[PDB]
């Protein structure tokens, strides 16, 4: 339609339009770490495509934890299980295809060190309510109260801040009036150079509809949101003697 | 048009009383003759918010101790006590811990102390950046050791140390309690990856947990009119 | 030894000292600084970020996500008013808890400019016109489309510009500051099988000429 | 148009009671400065004695008297001794006020316990 | 450190001091001086102005 | 005289002073320094010395000289385990009271490398093979010769090398750290009139890249 360019990484291929407004995270590209490094050069650098999600009128939002969402995704999860220390940067394509008779809007951020607040105050959160790997955890619109669960409410985003003030992090706005897709590139952000990839969550993808999905009395009641993530410049510790 | 007071150091490098330490010089309960403080940045709510503008921080520390003494009432207020000496011992991350006023760990070598006599200028000692990693974390999305065991959001790595306080002199004949005030001034501040301020109030000093507050103050209408 | 006279001001602890100090831990190796991305060397980098404004803070809508959505639809009149708020970044309850209001509540004096941004989140088939009037300080709030038209206004066509940016000139609290009203011009014309109800969202950030002069405690943190 | 240099001369005398025979340790005073636009304490145990952007001075009994400089902190270019007008919305508000030339205020408490 | 002897006159507040002082408000931007007409740099500019004398001060 | 103002921090005894001091005994002749051999200008010269490790600290063997001797003999199986210890120089009870553990208990932070050395003290006629596996931190302890074989291992032949040196890479306590296990590969083949029971002894020292950051009191001296 509009000079579609076809990116091929590994043995996977995805299609992208010519404009491609790419947001680099903090102006910094993911590079290698300039006691030895061992990198899996490209056998883990391919597009990993999650399931499409369900955006009705009343859908309040979704979040994914990295890299906990790719623990069942082939050689990246293999290198999570065999090695002990890890380091990677990411590239996130978020497409949301809809007709011109639909209306809505979405914030797509990436939040480093998003420490979640529990529903009951002085209790403990299970891991199944923080992260899930596959199909995401959904926000709520009201004050939720479940046993050992994150406080799910959109207007505080589980962190205690105003949800309108989440535009300080690397974001785009998917407006179905004009935009169709958002693309965020995220470097490695931690205080240590390599941390364990099962205990520490690096960041959190968040997709929140500010203007809700809204349409006619005869159109499709339901549009999907396709999430595609691809690591860049990953490496681990490696086992030798020397 | 200056923007020299919106600097990170002109915003965070200011002194603030963070904790009050009460201890006596003559008791029967052997733990009210001393007190301690585990050094963090999560007790003054003002400074906790001003450091939770940023995720990673990196600063030196300058502590000034304001030490005052008032004698407890008894039969024997008529006394001539000589001037008191206080000890302020610093325990680095990985140091021993005293368990009484007469414990041996007040006498150990690699725990730096300060001895101050009543009447002088208040003491002062600088504390450098003493983390293993490159910066402290205000926020930590993970477990410390062996996930789903251990507390969520702990970060073992950013401990700074702790202090201990006792009167160096022997037990006097009248009870005299001493309260010290701790002025914690961070220095040479560098901050990274900013983030929005907190909207909700605080409930504990060891987690981010909260009750959901509103977004703002509600109006009566949406369109404005005249006075 | 050398003769030395003590001046007054000796042996006091002024809280804003700048003197040297002895180190508790000499002979210690500080771990070197690593390049971490996203370094802040100025708080007025943070307030140059656009953020959503809760203009629809009518009561019981604040505890939701509806607090940001400004309702606009088809109106049988034509000179009505869509929204409006007093232009006080930090005193007003509208941009009170906005990130710019949060940087500006830590200071007793502040001055500079301010950007507004208005984004229409309706369908791609709708079209219409608004009238974004700016009442300067001292001047009252207009009650008509026509009274707002003779002032400073801008006509923002939906059908060819989904975002209008309105850099408001000089505003201060110690260097009634103004009003921003939104009037209908035409109704929102819609084809068949396209929904009528739609949404506007606001954004605000400062410009590069923004200064502050005197730090204080914030009026929002209350001690337990 | 001037800078300001304040020196505080602090003296203490005990009130008479049954218990003049006591050994009180040396007192610490707090002198907190509130700039124009700062919070205001309402007790000795109020939180606004602990806030960050209110600069304080802590002085122990016996030393030289304290001293702190206060710069020119008006929004306008000079203070007015005289002001022929109203502050806000004339014929409401007091005649000859000039909101603009406030310099701040001080607060005093003993840092120690009762 | 350096050997330093305290001379008499120490730790007093003489009222006509001229010493330095620490600032309560550093990191503060003072608004710049504007040209206001009628500047006085000497009180003996003021007394060089003629003024009416009440010579007829009979009761 | 000269006008002098006293800053705060005056007339205190900070314990880590660095100021000058008057001498009690001036006009005294200090006897000159003689060249005494063996000068230490760095404590990390001392910890670069190999020392025997008490790996066989099974109970009641500690109060003897048997605590160092690691028993190895002829085994009717072939994939059994000879020894094993957690790789923590200072926290583990194995190299706790080792000289390197003693330099490393005086510090709260330490980092660097570590050498192991394994010497076979049997006869000159015996021969056999071992499998010195290194489980990296995070990885568990293997339960098989085969599971240890797919990891990082080294096959050390008795009959042509009486000492194998194993420089373990990066280890730290604040810059589960690893394991060192020893598996049989073959039995120890022995001729007639040569005894079957034999001994391995360990040695450990640091490398030249070893740093420490913060001194403290040692956890082993207890006051009377």
């Amino acid at each position: 339609s509009d000079r579609v360019r076809s990116i091929t990484l590994g043995n996977s291929t995805i299609t992208t339009q010519e404009s491609a407004n790419v947001v680099v995270g903090y102006g910094v590209w993911p590079d290698y770490l300039s006691d030895q490094p061992t990198q899996p050069d490209v056998a883990t650098c391919r597009f990993y495509t999650l399931d499409s999600v369900s955006w009705m009128k009343e859908s309040q939002g979704w979040w994914w934890k990295f890299p906990d969402a790719l623990r069942d995704m082939g050689l990246f999860g293999q290198n999570m299980q065999y090695h002990y220390l890890g380091r990677s940067g990411y590239t996130i394509h978020v497409q949301c295809n809809a007709s011109k008779f639909h209306q809505g809007c979405l914030l797509v951020v990436c939040v480093p060190e998003a420490e979640m607040g529990a529903a009951n105050i002085n209790e403990k959160i299970n891991r199944e309510h923080l992260s899930n790997g596959e199909v995401a955890n959904t926000f709520s619109g009201t004050k939720s109260s479940n046993t050992n669960d994150v406080q799910q409410a959109v207007f505080n985003a589980g962190m205690g801040v105003a949800v309108g003030n989440l535009t300080i992090f690397p974001h785009q706005w998917i407006n179905l009036r004009t935009n169709n897709c958002a693309t965020i590139v995220m470097p490695y952000i931690n205080s240590v150079p390599m941390d364990n990839m099962f205990r520490h969550y690096n960041f959190t993808l968040m997709i929140i509809p500010f203007a809700k999905l809204d349409y006619a009395a005869g159109s499709s009641t339901y549009i999907p949101i396709t999430v595609t993530v691809a690591p860049m410049c990953a490496e681990y510790n490696g086992l030798r003697l020397g | 048009h200056v923007r020299s007071e919106s600097s990170v150091e002109n915003f965070l490098s200011r002194s603030a009383c963070v904790y009050i330490v009460e201890y006596k010089t003559r008791d029967d309960t052997p733990d009210k003759m001393y007190d301690s403080w585990v050094i963090n940045t999560r007790q003054v709510a003002q400074l906790r918010r001003k450091l939770e503008f940023f995720t990673y921080v990196r600063f030196d520390v300058e502590v000034t101790f304001v030490i005052t003494s008032v004698q407890d009432d008894s039969t024997r207020q008529n006394t001539d006590t000589p001037a008191l000496t206080h000890q302020i011992m610093y325990v680095p991350p990985g140091g021993p811990i005293p368990q009484a006023v007469d414990d041996y760990n007040w006498q150990t070598s690699t725990n730096p102390s300060v001895f101050w006599t009543e009447g002088n200028a208040p003491p002062r000692m600088s504390i450098p950046f003493m983390s293993v990693g490159n910066a402290y974390s205000n926020f930590y999305d993970g477990w410390s050791h062996f996930s789903q065991t251990g507390v969520y959001g702990f970060n073992t790595l950013n401990n700074m140390g702790k202090l201990y306080f006792r009167h160096v002199n022997d037990k006097t004949i009248s009870p005299i309690t001493s309260k010290v005030r701790i002025y914690f001034k961070p220095k040479h501040v560098k901050a990274w990856v900013p983030r929005p301020p907190r909207l909700c109030e605080y409930t504990h000093k060891d987690n981010v947990d909260f009750e959901p507050k509103g977004v703002t103050t509600s109006r009566t209408q949406l369109t404005i009119s005249n006075s | 030894g050398l003769p030395v006279m003590n001046t007054p001001g000796s042996n006091q602890f002024l809280t804003s000292d700048d003197y040297q100090s002895p180190t508790a831990m000499p002979q210690f190796d500080v771990t070197p600084e690593m390049n971490i991305p996203g370094e802040v060397k100025n708080l007025m980098e943070i307030a140059e970020v656009d953020s959503v404004v809760p203009v629809n803070n009518v009561n019981e809508n604040v505890n939701s996500l509806e607090a940001y959505r400004i309702p606009v639809h088809s109106v049988t009149e034509t000179g009505a008013q869509v929204f409006g708020f007093t232009l006080q970044p930090g005193a007003d309850t509208v941009m009170e808890r906005t990130l710019l209001g949060e940087i500006l509540n830590y200071y007793a004096n502040w001055s500079g400019s301010i950007k507004l941004t208005f984004m229409y989140c309706g369908s791609a088939m709708a079209t219409g016109k608004f009238l974004l009037a700016y009442s300067p300080p001292g001047a009252g709030v207009p009650k008509n489309r026509r009274e707002a038209m003779l002032g400073t206004h801008i006509i923002w066509d939906i059908g060819l510009q989904s975002s209008c940016v309105l850099c408001v000139p000089w505003i201060s609290q110690t260097h009634d500051a103004g009003f921003i009203t939104c009037w209908y011009q035409t109704s929102i014309v819609v084809p068949a099988e396209v929904q009528n109800q739609s949404v506007i969202l606001c954004f605000v950030s400062a410009c590069n000429d923004f200064s502050v002069r005197l730090l204080r405690d914030s009026p929002f943190v209350r001690q337990t």
